[PDB]
């Protein structure tokens, strides 16, 4: 707007920028010369804030397309997939209201400490009779060739039951197992 | 060339006076005398042939090969021979009713001395009385004829009055193919010839300015033949009028054009252009 | 530039500087006097028949000219008798006549008279000058110049089927209705005439080119081609060459001036004409008369760019490609060498930043001066945490012990300002006046309320 | 697929283009009007914005994990053209910066570049150096081949790319030398032959082409007479006098602030579509290559099994 | 393509929106200055 309004000063190699000045001090043969200066100088002001104004729009168009996708995977849902709705691993996002626009407020996850651990494939009983694989988390040993199950974004050790281990069709690559086997490899 | 300028490993689009794609033009040939005595001509002379914005000569191409005679029965080899031009304002009717008169001041193109020296005559001929030479009803065309100056076959055939600047020019003698353009501006008339800045291309350069203010509408190539049993035969010279037209050309790390698309010819150089 | 005094930190772009030209250079290989005393010399002719001369390689003093002249009316266009005096042009070409300045509107342009469209046409395509002198009875007879009293100009020159022959611009008037006219001795309007077969109809009108005084009246037209290369006609009124090399150099060759750099290059082009040119009609190249071909090229500013720091106040200045030895040679108009360019500010540092709000380049930084100057930090990356590959069947995980939630705020704008302008309010002030022009400059103003009210309704 | 998703950061002042430093044509753009500091503000805007889309690009590029062994060697596909060793740089980004027509430290003492000095414009150096964008695509690599993190080796990674699509184990362990074959035979006919007929290689050739044809036009409206007598203000002030100077300096002042208004409104839209570009580029690297896709088309044509990204 | 073709019609400050009306009318010197005008109008509508 300031630049729409700043043009109304400039002058376009005429010796006012003033109409009435111009009718004022100047005769008709050259009353239209000037005049004619000042109309292509307003006019491609005009345009230009028009072809501004156009351009704007198809930015405001993806804006709105964007903001649409955003609310309808971010907010209303859980998204699976990461960096699309902010960084880290989304928990939740709340939608307001913001001058000429939204505001997106994310919360991630951020994991701050890690552990350096091994892990298997699976688990599976002397001739590979049955096998496990985890489920939303990982399998993990203390020492003395004891399984246990942990979380797969936090770091608390509990005994395999049958709820986060799931059966999975036997393998080469997977490791066999002796003595003091899971109660679903039982 | 361009006048005055040089440019270098560049391509511009520049417009000017160029001749056309195709257009062989005029085919012009002289010949030897009849084999001895009565020298053999051809058709011209009787043509007026319009001026418009110039003309370009090829010069002496299809030399230094085995040709034929025009007039002989047997084969012989090529040489260069040099076209003389006759340049004027307005043409009429000799008395004789034949064509080919100039009326006022003319300018002739003359080379002389067996092609070692050419001249520029701003010299308006008046139709010599005589038995044979331009009299009543007793005409042939002029044949300016020189020994194996040509101003005395001239002067023979017409008279001389008023004459002004006798430009006199050298050029080598040499066998190989030239080029020679006329172009007419409000400074005068412009000679163009291949042969200044050394001789290494077929471009022609500006190299005299002769005072014609007069606007130059017609122009006739004047016959000419070659006093030699002997067979000895000459090259050929084609003419190709200029246009107001527009090229594309490419210029070398010298200061010569090697291609040039002419915006015209057909859509692809429309394009090219 | 921007016209405010408190301003956001940040790098920007505070304009070029230039070198300015240090010395003078000057050829203008010697030529001959003009030949001017022609104009003053003979018997003046009439404008049915009147002279032309080209004048090329001259040297003209207008001094000597203008002592003789005294003029009453010029009328010059794309050129001026104050740049016809100082400026050199290619070639100078002059036609002169005897008419009185009573018919000194007979020559203006548009005008319907027969000297317009039977005799001399002025030609409006290169820079012209027509001067209407009067030259007065002492100096006439100082120089022989005498009027033979026999005056005339074509009034009609119509061919056999009783339509007049219209004269192109810039020429010689039709040589047989100029012959027709010279030939006789009184004032005809419609008379046949046989130019060797032809019927023409010439009409010879007379004037009287004196005045009581005697004094002689005379039209000066004056054409003046400015070309692109060497100029070789100039008005009458330092140093030699590898005495200066690299730098910015004011030329005065050959008539044409400027101002850049000339260097030895190889030899690039014909060696007869002196200057080469490039597609953009910009002249580099120059063939001196030794064959000697310097190569030319306009003196290079140095581009320069400001880093800003509010909060601190602190200004210093880099360049965006200049060396350190570019710096020492020419005035700008410590240094540190750095990948982007030497700063005349700002002090080294052994340091890394995760991220700059003051980015200087390729990775570079600019953190602010909290010794008495900037430091140049560099960004490097921080690497993550890398996991081994292993062989066997146990593979390595790395599942984390302790987090904490990092809140992200986005901003998305989703909207544009909806303006509608007044065309007929904004172009003019509502003056009937600029209404009308704007009427007769053909309508605006219904397009641009169309696409504002398309705009806003999207 | 190549997607362009950066600008050409392009700063023009306000004098050396409308004029060439001469006082007469500085005070006529002085009572022309003040266009150019807005010219000035525009493009400093529009550079700003893109260095901070760059930024954000590479922050969302950028992986928590990494594994730099496992492209290198444990591969029995001969993926060497992502291994990263003066440069830091993969095989297929030597190709790229190699096989087109497109530095800093003493560009002014070589002298292309000194016709943009000449002109009045110069191109600024990006944000990250080129090494820095090599290491931030190479890191991508060894995150690609971990999650179904932990690391694995990229035979057992395709393995378990293949086995979601549809291909049984017994499948893939019965032929598993033939599927290595395929994949280094695809490799090696995806790397030679690939620089004469392909739409990809003519995309960044034609990017290139019209990024080189924008600061060409710039250069090349200064020889515009634009109906003055030339296009050189010294030879209209040493031609003509100080009444009609102002028509002709007016005239060349409209063409050279309207050549400069086009080149701007060009900026705007070329950054309006570089931001689009700059977001599919994050949605491809954070759907195809750090994952595996479920949807086809959006990760190229057939169904998707691994996605590599390089500069 | 309404707006396109409808710019012929606009005299741009000139006498007239045809070429072949000014160049019948005005002298030589005019005629450059109204066919200049002419250009830059329909330039300014090409390039927009
Ligand atoms: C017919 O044969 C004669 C042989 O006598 C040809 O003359 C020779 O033509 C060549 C054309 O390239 C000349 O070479 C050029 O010479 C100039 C001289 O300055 C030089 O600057 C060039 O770089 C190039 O070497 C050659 O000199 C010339 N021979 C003589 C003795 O002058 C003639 O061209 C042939 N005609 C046709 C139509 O083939
Ligand atoms: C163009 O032509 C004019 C002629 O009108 C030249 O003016 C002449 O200039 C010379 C030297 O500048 C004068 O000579 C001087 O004469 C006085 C006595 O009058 C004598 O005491 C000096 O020692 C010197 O010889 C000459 O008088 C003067 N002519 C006239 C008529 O005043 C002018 O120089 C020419 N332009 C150029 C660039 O040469
Ligand atoms: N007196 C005389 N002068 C001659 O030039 C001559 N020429 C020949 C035959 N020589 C020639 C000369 C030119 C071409 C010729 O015109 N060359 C080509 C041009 C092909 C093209 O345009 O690219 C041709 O048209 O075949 C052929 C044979 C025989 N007797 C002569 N006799
Ligand atoms: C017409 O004008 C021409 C050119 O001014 C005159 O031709 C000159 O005439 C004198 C006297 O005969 C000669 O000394 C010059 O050499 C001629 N110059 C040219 C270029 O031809 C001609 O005489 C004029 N016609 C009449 C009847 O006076
Ligand atoms: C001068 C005649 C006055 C009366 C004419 C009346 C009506 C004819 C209408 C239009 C033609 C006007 C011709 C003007 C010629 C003056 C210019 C000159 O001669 O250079
Ligand atoms: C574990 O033992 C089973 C028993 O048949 C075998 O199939 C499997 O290959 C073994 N795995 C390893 C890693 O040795
Ligand atoms: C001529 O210009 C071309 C343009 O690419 C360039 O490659 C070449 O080096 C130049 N010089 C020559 C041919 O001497
Ligand atoms: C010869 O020229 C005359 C012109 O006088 C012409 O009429 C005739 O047709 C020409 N003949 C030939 C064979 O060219
Ligand atoms: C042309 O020649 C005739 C012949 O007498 C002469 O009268 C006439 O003046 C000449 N033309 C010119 C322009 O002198
Ligand atoms: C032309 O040649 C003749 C003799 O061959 C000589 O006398 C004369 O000086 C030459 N002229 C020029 C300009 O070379
Ligand atoms: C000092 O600057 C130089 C510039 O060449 C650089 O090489 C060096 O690393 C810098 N010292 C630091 C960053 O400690
Ligand atoms: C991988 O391919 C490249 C090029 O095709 C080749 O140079 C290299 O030796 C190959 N690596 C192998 C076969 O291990």
């Amino acid at each position: 707007l300031s630049k729409l309004a700043s043009e109304l000063s400039n002058t376009f190699g005429a010796i006012s920028a003033s109409i009435g000045d111009i009718l004022k001090r100047l005769d008709t043969l050259e009353q239209e010369v000037q005049i004619d200066r000042l109309i292509n100088g307003r006019l491609t002001s005009l345009n230009a804030f028009v072809s501004q104004q156009l351009v704007r729009s198809e930015a405001a168009a993806r804006s709105s397309q964007l903001v649409k996708d955003k609310v309808n995977e971010c907010v209303k849902s859980q998204s699976s997939r990461n960096g699309f709705c902010g960084q880290g691993t989304h928990i939740v996002s709340f939608a307001v209201n913001a001058p000429n626009g939204f505001y997106f407020v994310h919360v991630g996850y951020h994991p701050t400490d890690y552990v350096n651990q091994t892990s298997a494939y699976g688990l599976c009983d002397s001739s590979n009779t049955k096998c496990i694989a985890a489920k939303n988390g990982y399998f993990i040993k203390n020492g003395s060739d004891d399984w246990m199950f942990t979380g797969s974004s936090y770091y608390q050790p509990e005994p395999i039951t049958n709820f986060n281990s799931r059966s999975v069709e036997p393998e080469v690559t997977f490791q066999n197992l002796t003595n003091n086997l899971p109660p679903p490899l039982s | 060339y361009p006048v005055g300028r040089t440019y270098a490993n560049i391509t511009i689009m520049l417009s000017g006076l160029f001749p056309h794609q195709a257009d062989k033009g005029k085919q012009y040939i002289y010949s030897m005398y009849h084999m001895v005595n009565d020298p053999f001509i051809s058709n011209y002379s009787y043509y007026t042939e319009p001026f418009d914005n110039g003309f370009v000569v090829r010069i002496g191409a299809n030399s230094n090969i085995t040709g034929s005679s025009v007039v002989g029965s047997a084969n012989a080899t090529v040489k260069k021979i040099y076209p003389a031009l006759m340049l004027g304002s307005v043409v009429g009717k000799f008395p004789s009713n034949k064509t080919g008169r100039y009326f006022n001041h003319t300018l002739v193109i003359l080379p002389e001395k067996c092609g070692t020296q050419i001249t520029a005559l701003y010299c308006v001929l008046q139709p010599k009385n005589q038995t044979n030479c331009t009299g009543h009803t007793t005409y042939t065309s002029y044949v300016l004829v020189e020994n194996k100056n040509l101003k005395q076959s001239l002067q023979t055939w017409f008279d001389l009055k008023d004459c002004l600047f006798e430009k006199k020019y050298n050029v080598s003698a040499d066998e190989r193919e030239e080029w020679f353009g006329i172009t007419q501006d409000q400074q005068g008339v412009h000679l163009y010839t291949s042969r200044k800045n050394g001789f290494k291309s077929n471009n022609m350069f500006l190299f005299a300015t002769l005072p014609i203010y007069e606007r130059l509408r017609y122009y006739t190539v004047m016959p000419r033949s070659i006093k030699t049993n002997d067979h000895m035969a000459w090259s050929a010279f084609y003419i190709y009028q200029l246009h107001k037209l527009n090229y594309l050309v490419e210029f070398d790390v010298e200061g010569y054009i090697v291609r040039a698309s002419d915006c015209g010819a057909n859509d692809y150089t429309q394009l090219q252009c | 530039s921007y016209g405010q005094f408190d301003m956001n930190s940040g790098v920007y772009s505070a304009s070029y500087f230039n070198a300015q030209p240090r010395g003078y250079y000057y050829v203008a290989n010697e030529l001959e006097e003009c030949a001017l005393d022609v104009l003053f010399k003979n018997i003046a002719p009439q404008i049915a028949n009147y002279s032309r001369r080209v004048f090329t390689n001259c040297n003209y003093n207008l001094t000597k000219l203008l002592s003789l002249v005294e003029v009453d009316e010029f009328v010059c266009d794309k050129t001026t008798p104050e740049s016809l005096a100082t400026g050199c042009y290619s070639s100078l070409v002059v036609d002169w006549f005897a008419l009185p300045l009573s018919m000194k509107s007979t020559l203006a342009i548009g005008s319907a008279e027969a000297i317009s469209m039977f005799n001399y046409n002025q030609d409006y395509s290169n820079p012209t000058c027509r001067i209407h002198a009067t030259i007065n009875s002492n100096v006439s007879s100082s120089l022989n110049f005498t009027a033979n009293n026999n005056y005339a100009y074509i009034s009609r020159c119509q061919g056999t089927d009783g339509k007049p022959i219209l004269l192109q611009k810039g020429q010689l008037p039709n040589i047989a209705c100029r012959s027709g006219v010279l030939g006789l001795s009184n004032d005809v309007d419609y008379f046949g005439y046989n130019f060797n077969g032809r019927i023409f109809y010439i009409g010879r009108k007379s004037y009287t080119p004196r005045t009581s005084e005697g004094s002689i009246q005379m039209v000066y037209v004056i054409t003046a081609n400015y070309a692109e290369g060497p100029n070789n006609v100039c008005p009458l009124k330092t140093d030699n060459l590898d005495s200066l090399l690299g730098q910015c150099i004011d030329y005065d060759i050959n008539g044409v001036v400027g101002q850049g750099v000339f260097q030895k290059c190889n030899s690039t082009g014909i060696p007869s004409q002196v200057f080469v040119y490039d597609s953009f009609h910009n002249i580099i190249g120059y063939h001196s008369k030794n064959g000697t071909y310097y190569c030319m090229a306009p003196c290079v500013s140095v581009p320069v760019s400001v880093i800003y720091d509010k909060s601190s106040n602190s200004h210093a200045t880099l360049y965006g490609s200049v060396a350190c030895d570019h710096i020492k040679m020419i005035p700008s108009v410590g240094l540190l060498q750095t990948a982007v360019g030497c700063v005349i500010g700002f002090h080294n540092t052994s340091d890394t930043v995760e991220d700059c709000n003051l980015p200087l380049g390729q990775s570079l930084c600019a953190k602010p001066p909290s010794n008495n100057t900037f430091g140049l930090a560099v960004m490097k990356y921080e690497n993550p945490l890398k996991v081994e590959v292993l062989n066997s069947s146990e593979f390595e995980i790395s599942v984390p012990t302790n987090f904490s939630f990092r809140v992200t705020e986005e901003f998305i704008e989703t909207s544009i300002q909806k303006v509608t302008v007044d065309c007929k309010q904004y172009v003019c002030n509502g003056f009937e006046r600029c209404e009308q022009l704007l009427e007769q400059y053909g309508q605006f103003c219904a397009k641009i309320n169309q696409a504002l009210h398309g705009v806003n309704l999207r | 697929e190549f997607i362009e998703t950066s600008i050409q950061k392009v700063t023009v002042d306000c004098k050396q283009y409308v004029c060439n430093g001469f006082e007469r044509c500085e005070q006529l753009l002085e009572q022309y009007g003040q266009f150019c500091a807005k010219i000035n503000q525009a493009l400093h805007g529009v550079n700003l914005r893109q260095d901070d889309a760059t930024k954000s690009l590479f922050e969302s590029i950028r992986v928590p994990q990494s594994a730099p062994l496992m492209a290198s060697l444990s591969g029995d596909y001969n993926l060497s053209l992502f291994e990263t060793p003066g440069n830091y740089r993969s095989a297929l980004e030597d190709l790229l910066f190699d096989k087109v027509t497109l530095g800093y430290m003493k560009g002014y003492d070589e002298c292309l570049i000194c016709a943009q000095y000449v002109a009045g414009y110069k191109v600024l150096p990006p944000l990250y150096d080129s090494n820095m964008e090599a290491m931030y695509t190479a890191s991508l690599t060894g995150s690609i081949a971990g999650a179904l993190a932990a690391s694995l080796p990229f035979a057992q990674s395709i393995y378990y790319r293949m086995n979601g699509i549809g291909i049984t184990q017994n499948v893939l362990m019965e032929n598993q030398k033939l599927i290595a074959n395929k994949f280094n035979q695809a490799l090696g006919a995806m790397q030679t032959g690939f620089t004469t007929t392909n739409q990809a290689f003519q995309k960044v050739q034609d990017a290139v082409n019209a990024n080189a044809q924008a600061l060409s036009k710039l250069a090349s409206e200064l020889s515009n007479t634009f109906g003055a007598i030339s296009a050189s203000i010294g030879d209209i002030l040493k031609r003509l006098d100080t009444l009609e100077q102002e028509v002709q300096i007016d005239r060349l002042i409209n063409g050279r602030l309207t050549s400069l208004n086009a080149f701007v409104s060009q900026q705007l839209v070329r950054s309006e579509a570089a931001a689009r570009s700059s977001q599919l580029v994050k949605d491809k690297v954070n759907e195809c290559v750090k994952s595996q896709s479920s949807r086809n088309g959006f990760c190229g044509q057939g169904t998707h099994i691994v996605s590599f990204a390089v500069n």
